[PDB]
């Protein structure tokens, strides 16, 4: 379970970085 | 032979109205496949499909014996068939699980909680399971929960499925008269017909004449479940058997079934579960943000309206009409209980049984010691403002002592019952000469002592 | 704890996928 | 190909889950006696999980058994090392 937990936290943190980029792009345009 | 002579069945002899398709009649069968009276003109004939079903494939080999019965039959004739012909004792609990006919998938440990939690409650009460019969949706989770435990079918699990005769696949294969008819767990994905659940035990195939259409079982199941509740329970203190209704997911139709149960004499408690979605989640979201039952403010009302029109994809007037029925259910907010994940549905079902019993609290305590469940007692029987009769707590303490219930003794000590005032010479003597409980070597020693005394 | 952690990370990753869909739909309209 | 041939390939592969998710498809035609031959091959090939599969998906154990069937699975060479030959030779020698 910590093998799949570490893999999914690597994907989730990357998706949170993309969330940060999308939120910054949305806040820049408004 | 008594099955054929007592119960009836109906067959589609109509004028074959075309409506949409030329092959499809009013009953939906093929035009050359023929052989209520309104537009179907059905005739009454004795039953030709009863006996036992041998399930090939689908895991363990299990026999689920069956009968095809007309949908307008009286439930008194059917209850005699369970008790006498099928050798089933009267259940100490009826539970009736409803839900959506469409197949769905829930959370994986929601499936685990529903798995162990139901089948533990059926074991501890010796209950009967009333599902929709076919292996779709919530009933597919029921048979999968029976795959979790199985084991003691000798302990009367009794999952009687009530399904219409029209939609069960391979109807001609299951034709017999007290003969073992082999049945497949194959379900064809191309066919709209769905098969029965493989791990059931009894089946009430209700034929209304039509095929491929539902509604041939709802009125029969409601009249049957009322008929069981009029039967006096074996304690014979003045109460019938308890009935509760378990709800998972469901459509807009199942909200009206809740109001049918609540607005009924006697009232039937319901239980809901969270995380499955659809009608269960909107009834859950109604319950937490409810204030004084039907006293719901405007902002939360519009949030409920937009979730109905999104999840159930209804119109504005259809969402408003469903909100009216939800408010009619809200009036009796005390009868419904909500199970939330994060613990099983054992406590939810037994708490709802406590609420729907409406009996005296010493009788509730006696049922709790019969159940060996301490937490149900500490969260419901010791309610805030519960009337306690003079000496009834002492009798409950004595029964807990002679029944070897240490945690119940901890409960009654925790909630009063002074140990000094409890003790009496005759009380200690009557708990010294008790037979219920473990094996006692006191008899042999007291016989040896009385022998060596003189 | 890792039994409920794995179950909730399965729900949280699904909700993050829905967050990605909602953020993409919001960014498309503006 | 034919589903008995698929089953024979599955026992050659020693893969049970492939059989239970594809060869036992919904609506798979089963020839008369082909399941019995597959059961016999699984027995002589030492495939316990395949025997569990064919028991789980039909194949009554009472109707499977025949005297010549038990004999032909008693004198098989495929599988592990057999000490039955030496014992049956010693028994037939000491018999007469």
């Amino acid at each position: 379970r910590v093998e799949n937990m570490s893999m999914r936290l690597e994907e989730v943190n990357e998706r949170e970085h993309s969330m940060k980029a999308s939120l910054q792009t949305v806040d820049i345009r408004l | 032979s008594w099955i054929e002579r007592a119960f009836y069945k109906r067959e589609c002899v109509h004028i074959i109205p075309s409506t949409k398709d030329p092959h499809r009649c009013c009953c939906g069968r093929l035009i050359g496949q023929h052989v209520w009276s309104i537009s179907k003109h059905t005739q009454l004939s004795p039953t030709d499909a009863f006996g036992t079903i041998e399930f090939q494939g689908g895991g363990h080999s299990n026999k689920a014996m069956y009968v095809r019965v007309s949908f307008d039959t009286k439930p008194d004739l059917l209850l005699h068939l369970m008790t006498k012909e099928w050798q089933l004792e009267l259940p100490k609990l009826l539970i009736s699980v409803h839900g959506g006919l469409q197949n769905f998938e829930l959370q994986p440990k929601l499936k685990q909680v529903f798995g162990k939690g139901l089948i533990k409650a059926a074991m501890t009460t010796g209950a009967w399971i009333f599902t929709g019969g076919v292996n779709t949706g919530v009933i597919r989770h029921v048979g999968d929960a029976l795959k979790d435990h199985a084991s003691k079918s000798r302990g009367k699990i009794c999952t009687i499925g009530i399904a219409p005769w029209g939609i069960v696949e391979n109807q001609e294969d299951l034709i017999g008269r007290d003969v073992v008819r082999p049945y497949q767990t194959m379900s064809n994905p191309m066919s709209k017909l769905t098969v029965l659940n493989s791990m059931h035990s009894h089946f009430i195939l209700a034929d209304n004449g039509t095929t491929g259409k539902y509604g041939a079982e709802v009125k029969l199941r409601r009249q049957l479940e009322k008929h069981i509740s009029l039967q006096k329970i074996n304690t014979r203190i003045g109460q019938g058997v308890p009935v509760v209704a378990l709800i998972v997911e469901g459509g807009p139709n199942v909200i009206s079934i809740v109001l049918e149960y609540l607005r009924d004499t006697p009232p039937v408690p319901v239980v809901v579960c969270d995380g499955s979605g659809r009608a269960s989640d909107i009834l859950a979201f109604g319950h937490k943000y409810s204030e004084e039952g039907g006293l719901i403010n405007e902002s939360l009302r519009d949030q409920l309206l937009v979730t109905i029109q999104k999840t159930f994809t209804y119109t504005r007037t259809q969402a408003q009409h469903l909100f009216i029925i939800l408010m009619e259910c809200m009036k009796k907010k005390e009868l419904i209980t909500v199970f939330r994940m994060g613990q099983d549905i054992d406590l939810a079902i037994l708490t709802a049984l406590l609420k729907g019993a409406n009996a005296s609290a010493p009788d509730q305590l006696s049922l709790a010691l019969a159940w060996n469940r301490v937490d149900i007692a500490r969260s419901q029987i010791f309610i805030y403002g519960q009337q306690w009769p003079v000496g009834s707590l002492e009798q409950a303490m004595l029964d807990a002592l002679v029944l070897d219930r240490v945690d119940f003794v901890k409960l009654l000590i925790e909630n009063g019952v002074s140990m000094h005032r409890f003790l009496t010479i005759s009380r200690l003597e009557e708990l010294y000469n008790t037979r219920h409980g473990p094996s006692n070597t006191l008899y042999h020693l007291v016989r040896d002592v009385k022998k060596r005394e003189y």
